[PDB]
């Protein structure tokens, strides 16, 4: 998949179909971060860097900083 | 006008079927069987819970105030708490500015009668606005 | 860069002073114009990115062509 | 620098004349300069061209 | 060269990497500064400078 | 899938559409008023120009060249 | 003497001249697709790579036309 | 300043203990044990559900539109439906009026330049407002 | 009852208080401006009265009773 | 000394120039249908895909021609 | 000073320039009816389909011709 | 008599004339890609190589337009 011009790398298969069919999948050994692993969404279960900090919260933080940048002088104007 | 409506309905139906949440699917099936609305039911449940949790909010507020005032909050202060406090400060500043703008009911400060900008007010194209 | 500056100025103008049309009955015209501006923005940035590298390539190629015009190669025996 | 030049030229031609204004007035002037910047080549041309019959001060106001 | 790295699948995943957290913060600033300019520069009480015809850059550069 | 016992979503869309149509009515009214006032100011400036020209003509006659 | 004159309507003239820059742009795009058809007739299995190259050529030619159109609109608003 | 705070906290605690809802009490106990906030958790659950039910809302809208258009809705029309429709009409009228006021950004219609009320605009006490 | 891991409610109250204080700042500013303009209009009316009285006095002298 | 002059008729001249660009468009069209036919004769089996690509050629060239025509009409009424 | 002029005769000049737009248009048609012949000799069995496509191209070019003609006539009787 | 006259609007006219240069540049670029297609359908094994040369050609041909465009800016901003 892509996010703007950033494309997610994909690992090339190395096993042949015959060898691959003989592989037994045991997700019990897998880490909890990667279970029901999906190439189209590998980071769905990945932990947050800061607990409770959503992406929307950061976006809104930036929006508020922009509003402050544009509106601070309207409330605390300064002379030349 | 009808093909577009059918296409939109089909797309939303596909997306609804796609989600693999047991609770959401169960609620959707139950409401479809009963002919009721799941979203409105969710809204009513939420408002009921918030109505029943108001005094819980008050108790939590007093507990948090005691926690902060006692100094226990700053004893275990970390960088994450610093990030949260910076977010908090930013919201406070933006809310103060918005409150000032709403309080004076104007984006810009009003012009005093002795200011030389009064001419600008007199020469408004539309005095109604 | 002149073209980029002028287009950015136009985009700022229409975005700031005509976005209210989203709440009006002529919203479709503004949405069409805005989509066209976004397309033009992306196209200009891609074109500039490609052109800068290509122009450096040609700048070095001219110098190497000067050098190659006077080089004589011997054959090993 | 451009903002200060506009303030000085439009309100006396001297820094002291600008400082005679209040902070709110300076805010208004600077925001008008921002408006002019955002219009640039596409905004209305009455922001700098005085229509005939306009009662506002002209270029020889301070001369 | 755009070879690889963490790529969030959707908006909700931007919080899974500090660098993309900073990126989404910056995007918020970028996109939210435009509404602020709409509100500020299309305000009812915004008034053009009375002395706007006293001087302009057009006469200066000419 | 039984027939719906409530029409909440249709009502919500209708609420939005009603508010939007009211907004359009108000916007049209305001735009018309703004155009009227722009024309009025233009007429005022034209009258001022004519008055100034008449004053200049009278002053020219007083000059008597 | 030191006479000086400014004319208002001249920006309509220059603008029109810039529009003529779209004559060869138009044509050029034409030409590309023309050749494309012949190519797709000569090598019908290459109906996608040739299409991609034609799109690239149109994009570059449209950039040139756009360079000209910026001047055309800018003089018209000066 | 402290006695009042203690009294308010005690009252809210009594009211919180009074409610006899098993689910609310269970959630409160669990969050108190874990030290988390129940109200905020309820809000997040609600927003998540509404985010996952958007396309359900779209499908329901199209189903309701088909139900109304097909004439089946009017076949079983009763007095209760009449009451609901009157409520619906009242909300539509009020929303239209509010929309008009917001659209013109004025409670009253703007005054035309040829009206004799222009004097009122000229004689405003505060031209800024 | 463990210590709170989040301070959401205190933050909400602080948000309300910040907005309220901003509202008070704006209200004070607007009220001061309104008082200034009221005084200005009163002065204008007083000046108009004085001008009318002076005109009436000059007309009285012209009457010459 | 200053002399500001507003010549009204000049807006006609520029308009006409903006129409000249149409030539570079129209000719453009013919070229695409000048070669399409040949392709249809070379590979009659692709009478359909070639037609669609030529129509796309017409669209892109035609779009350049409306961009010029907008300048032509704006200066005719202003 | 403030000065304004209205040169009526200019309305002819623009009308002439728009006519030049036909120069390409006509030429374009020729190109079509050139290649058509070369296409009909190679594949005489496809005269009907090629003729229909040529008529299509002629109509598309005539559209631009009528646009330019409309501009010319408007600037002539205005 | 002897008058030093300074007309202001002329800088538009010249600017527009410079844009006419692009009419060639644009067209020229199209020609390249035209041949490119006819060259890729005649020896597809070299497509990549051919593409590279085309890009080189585009970069050389476009360069010239820039020259003209520069002049326009110089006269348009002076
Ligand atoms: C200057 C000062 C002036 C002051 C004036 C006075 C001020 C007011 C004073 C008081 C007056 C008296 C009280 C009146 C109250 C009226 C409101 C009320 O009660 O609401 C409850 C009522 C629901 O009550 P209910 O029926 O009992 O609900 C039962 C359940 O609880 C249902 O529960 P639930 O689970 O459903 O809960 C969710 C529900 C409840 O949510 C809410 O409660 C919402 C908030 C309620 C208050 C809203 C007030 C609105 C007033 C006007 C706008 C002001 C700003 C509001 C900001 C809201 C932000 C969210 O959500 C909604 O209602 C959703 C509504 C939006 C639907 C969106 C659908 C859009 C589809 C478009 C498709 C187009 C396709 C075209 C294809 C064409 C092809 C050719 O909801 C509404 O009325 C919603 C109104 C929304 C109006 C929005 C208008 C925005 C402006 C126009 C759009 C412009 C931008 C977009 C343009 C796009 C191009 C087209
Ligand atoms: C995939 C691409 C991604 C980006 C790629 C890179 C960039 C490329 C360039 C373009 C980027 C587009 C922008 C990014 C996308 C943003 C939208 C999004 O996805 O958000 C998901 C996000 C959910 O994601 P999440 O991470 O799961 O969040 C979890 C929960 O939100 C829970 O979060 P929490 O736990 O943190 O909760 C925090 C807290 C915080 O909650 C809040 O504070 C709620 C926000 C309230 C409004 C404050 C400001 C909102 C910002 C508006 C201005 C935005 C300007 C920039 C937008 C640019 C868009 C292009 O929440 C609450 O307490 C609940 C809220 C209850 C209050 C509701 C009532 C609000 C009344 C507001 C009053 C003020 C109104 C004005 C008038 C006032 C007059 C007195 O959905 C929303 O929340 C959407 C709500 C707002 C929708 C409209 C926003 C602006 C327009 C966005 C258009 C985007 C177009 C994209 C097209 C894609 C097509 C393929
Ligand atoms: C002219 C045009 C100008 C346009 C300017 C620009 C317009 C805006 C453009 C965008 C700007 C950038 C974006 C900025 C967004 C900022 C807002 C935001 O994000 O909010 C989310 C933020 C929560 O985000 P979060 O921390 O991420 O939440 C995490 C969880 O989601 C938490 O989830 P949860 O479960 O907690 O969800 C519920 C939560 C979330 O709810 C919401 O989201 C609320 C709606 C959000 C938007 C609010 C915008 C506010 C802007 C100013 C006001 C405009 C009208 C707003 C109407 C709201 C109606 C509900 O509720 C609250 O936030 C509650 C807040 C109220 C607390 C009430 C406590 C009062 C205690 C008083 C005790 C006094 C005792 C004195 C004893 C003295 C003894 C001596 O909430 C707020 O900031 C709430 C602000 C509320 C301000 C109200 C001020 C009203 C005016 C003053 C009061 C006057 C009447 C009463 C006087 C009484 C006498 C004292
Ligand atoms: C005894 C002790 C007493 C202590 C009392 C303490 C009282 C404190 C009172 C409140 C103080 C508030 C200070 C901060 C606000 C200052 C506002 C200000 O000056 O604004 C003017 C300035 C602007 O100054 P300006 O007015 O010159 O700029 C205007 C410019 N024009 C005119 C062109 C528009 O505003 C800003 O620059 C705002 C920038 C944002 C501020 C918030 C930053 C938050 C952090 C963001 C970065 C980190 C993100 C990380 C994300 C990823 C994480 C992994
Ligand atoms: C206290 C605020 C309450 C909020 C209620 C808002 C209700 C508004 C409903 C109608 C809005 C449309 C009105 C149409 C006409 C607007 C005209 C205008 O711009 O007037 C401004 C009012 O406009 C503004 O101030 C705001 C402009 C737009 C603000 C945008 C708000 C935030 C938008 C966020 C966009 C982010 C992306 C979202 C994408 C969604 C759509 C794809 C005031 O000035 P005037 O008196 O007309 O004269 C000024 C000249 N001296």
């Amino acid at each position: 998949y892509n996010m703007l011009v950033f494309r997610d790398p994909k690992r090339r298969p190395q096993l042949s179909e015959e060898e691959r069919a003989k592989v037994v999948v045991n997700q019990a050994e897998w880490p909890e971060e990667f279970k029901d692993f999906d190439p189209d969404d590998p980071y769905k279960n990945s932990p947050e860097i800061i607990k409770g900090m959503s992406s929307w919260n950061l976006f809104l933080w930036g929006v508020e900083c922009a509003f402050i940048y544009q509106f601070y002088e309207l409330v605390f104007p300064k002379s030349i | 006008l009808c093909n577009a409506a059918s296409k939109v309905q089909a797309r939303s139906a596909k997306k609804l079927a796609a989600l693999t949440d047991a609770g959401i699917q169960k609620t959707i099936s139950e409401h479809n069987a009963n002919g009721t609305d799941a979203a409105v039911s969710s809204t009513k449940r939420y408002l009921a819970e918030q109505r029943q949790l108001f005094h819980y909010r008050v108790v939590r507020f007093f507990d948090e105030c005691h926690y902060i005032i006692s100094g226990e909050y700053f004893a275990q202060y970390t960088k994450v708490n610093l990030i949260w406090d910076l977010r908090f400060l930013t919201k406070l500043v933006v809310l103060f500015l918005i409150g000032t703008v709403l309080g004076r009911q104007s984006i810009f400060p009003p012009i005093d009668p002795d200011s030389p900008l009064v001419e600008a007010l007199v020469t408004k194209v539309n005095p109604n606005y | 860069h002149f073209l980029l500056l002028m287009f950015f100025d136009f985009f700022y103008f229409i975005f700031v002073f005509f976005f209210y049309g989203v709440f009006c009955y002529w919203f479709i015209l503004f949405i069409f114009v805005f989509c066209f501006c976004l397309l033009f923005y992306v196209f200009l940035y891609l074109l500039d990115l490609f052109a800068a590298i290509l122009q450096l390539f040609i700048f070095c190629n001219m110098i190497l062509q000067l050098i190659m015009d006077f080089l004589l190669f011997l054959l090993f025996v | 620098d451009h903002v200060e030049k506009a303030m000085i030229m439009r309100w006396g031609g001297t820094l002291e004349d600008v400082r005679k204004l209040s902070a709110k007035d300076q805010l208004r002037v600077r925001c008008f300069t921002d408006i002019e910047k955002l219009y640039s080549a596409y905004g209305p041309k009455d922001t700098y061209l005085q229509p005939p019959g306009d009662t506002l001060p002209g270029k020889d106001f301070y001369r | 060269m755009l070879l690889g790295g963490f790529v969030p699948r959707r908006f909700s995943q931007f919080n899974r990497d500090p660098c993309w957290m900073f990126f989404i913060f910056s995007v918020g600033f970028w996109l939210g500064e435009y509404p602020a300019m709409m509100i500020k520069y299309n305000a009812r009480d915004l008034v053009y400078d009375p002395h706007r015809y006293v001087w302009s850059h057009h006469d200066d550069h000419h | 899938k039984a027939a719906p016992k409530t029409l909440h979503q249709v009502r919500n869309v209708a609420y939005f559409f009603a508010a939007w149509l009211g907004v359009q009515k108000g916007y049209i009214e305001k735009s018309a008023n703004d155009r009227l006032w722009v024309e009025h100011q233009r007429k005022v400036r034209q009258q001022n120009v004519e008055r100034q020209q008449a004053l200049d003509s009278i002053k020219l006659m007083q000059q008597g060249v | 003497s030191t006479v000086a004159i400014s004319v208002q309507g001249l920006h309509y003239v220059g603008t029109g001249l810039a529009a003529i820059a779209l004559a060869g742009v138009g044509l050029g795009i034409g030409t590309i697709f023309g050749n494309l058809l012949v190519a797709c007739a000569r090598q019908p299995n290459l109906t996608k790579m040739l299409f991609n190259y034609a799109i690239l050529g149109f994009a570059l030619t449209e950039a040139i036309g756009l360079f000209a159109l910026m001047l055309a609109f800018l003089m018209l608003f000066s």
